[PDB]
């Protein structure tokens, strides 16, 4: 709603990998197949047709916008799971917190040399 | 961990272990070579410390 | 189960980040000796 009436909305989803939980027990109640750690085979849907939502309206659109920063969980770091691996593949950038870093002194723990940001340049302050 | 992190972690501690397997045959080698050299030259360091502890 | 070239880098463990920095520091050493030759070398080949 925001974003079509031209202001801008920041979307925290906290977590998605919960959603994914709340919809493998749906999907598994509705005798629906189950599919890879028993996640039906519409996972990956579910959260890319949600996180395509937020977009950037151009000026013709309203110039709205909604920003979205999906919080996924990991399991020991296993970024390589299969929820976190969909969901790295549907968003731009990343922002990746460790416990090695946490307890290291470092806070907030953001892990700077995996991070990353697509716009990058882009969306930055020219003094930043 | 998962199969790729031990499998990973397995081949590096393989590849640690036949690096410290060749370092200890060359170093005994080198240990061989140095006693050979060292027995001329440990008489000749004590008879030039002979003097000292006899006067 | 086998081992290859090249794995103590690609667990990433403690060893890698270890030979990872041994290589770097060496290399930067060096990296700045030859750079003051090259300049030793432009100056002394401007005539």
């Amino acid at each position: 709603y925001f974003r079509d009436n031209g202001k801008h909305a920041l979307i925290i989803y906290d977590d998605l990998s919960k959603q994914a939980v709340a919809y493998r027990q749906m999907s598994l109640l509705l005798r629906r197949p189950p599919g890879r750690e028993a996640y039906p085979g519409d996972v990956f849907y579910l959260h890319s047709r949600l996180l395509e939502r937020a977009a950037k309206m151009n000026d013709a659109f309203g110039g709205g916008s909604l920003t979205a920063l999906p919080v996924i969980e990991t399991q020991a770091g296993d970024v390589s799971a299969y929820i976190p691996t969909n969901v790295i593949s549907i968003t731009d950038g990343q922002i990746f917190l460790e416990t090695e870093l946490f307890y290291k002194g470092i806070r907030p723990a953001i892990n700077v040399g995996l991070s990353v940001s697509r716009v990058g340049s882009a969306a930055q302050t020219r003094a930043m | 961990a998962t199969l790729k992190d031990i499998t990973r972690r397995l081949k590096s501690i393989k590849n640690i272990q036949k690096i410290t397997k060749s370092m200890k045959m060359v170093a005994a080698a080198k240990y061989a070579r140095a006693e050979r050299e060292l027995k001329p030259a440990r008489v000749y360091g004590v008879g030039s410390l002979a003097l000292y502890e006899k006067a | 189960v086998r081992s290859s070239a090249g794995a103590v880098r690609d667990a990433g463990g403690a060893f890698g980040k270890r030979e990872q920095a041994e290589e770097e520091r060496y290399f930067r050493a060096r990296a700045k000796e030859q750079l003051a030759a090259l300049k030793k070398h432009h100056e002394n080949e401007i005539s």
